[PDB]
């Protein structure tokens, strides 16, 4: 998961 | 926003297509190439064409079961480019490239047209 | 295999269902979620959750153009997750979360269950 | 386009  | 985002996420989802499609769960078309016949999913088609894109929004056309391609498309190189929107993965050769350069533009498939001209290119 | 890869194809495709999905383009089921109705591609769904996965393979429920979910299950917190199948995005918010956590934990989405794990254990 |  990343912060787009 | 303040969403989050699965990186693999995308690529998960085409793989899951693909193994619907190998087993032939939901395919709701039968692409006909001359003597070859291929089943596929309508909206992956359309996700990956413009040429289905614009066939399967027509009114008439979204309720066939059977597409003709025109009897110039060679059936390899449309095999090449359906496993290529099933999988991301071009299978690009010498002995295939015109097939399959020609297949993309008759499918409006920018991307594939694109490298094909630049490998056609590089080889002269 | 000998075979390139174009990087953007998955999300692009992804991109282009979800646009399908906007303009209610051979959507072919709705998820009832109470009193709230949602409509989605059946292919879409059980590439991205091992519920929808188990009931479109079933050879009955795979004909069903509506499927109702339990009465327990939060409309928003399933809006939430049928958004992030068609865009590998999260809206997790600390006054959703554990509506997410719960949807996610009945449609079976394990990596939407286990970032809602680690973002409670984070707040605990 | 890449190597996979
Ligand atoms: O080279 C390409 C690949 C391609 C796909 C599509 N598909 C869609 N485009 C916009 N909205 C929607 Cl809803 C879809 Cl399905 C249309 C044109 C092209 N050209
Ligand atoms: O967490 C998850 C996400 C998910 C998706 C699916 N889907 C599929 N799996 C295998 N082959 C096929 Cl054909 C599909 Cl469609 C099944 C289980 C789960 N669990
Ligand atoms: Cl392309
Ligand atoms: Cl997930």
């Amino acid at each position: 998961w990343v912060i787009p | 926003d303040s969403c989050i985002q699965f990186t693999r996420h995308a690529s998960d989802v085409l793989l899951n297509l693909n193994r619907l499609r190998s087993r032939d769960i939901l395919t709701d078309v039968v692409i006909v190439v001359s003597r070859e016949q291929f089943r596929a999913h309508k909206t992956v088609l359309m996700a990956c064409s413009g040429l289905f894109y614009s066939i399967f929004t027509d009114q008439l056309k979204c309720n066939l079961s059977v597409i003709n391609l025109d009897p110039e498309i060679n059936p390899e190189g449309f095999c090449i480019l359906l496993d290529f929107m099933y999988t991301s993965r071009l299978n690009l050769r010498e002995g295939n490239i015109m097939a399959v350069m020609a297949t993309a533009m008759y499918l409006q498939m920018e991307h594939v047209v694109d490298t094909c001209r630049k490998f056609i290119k590089a080889s002269e």
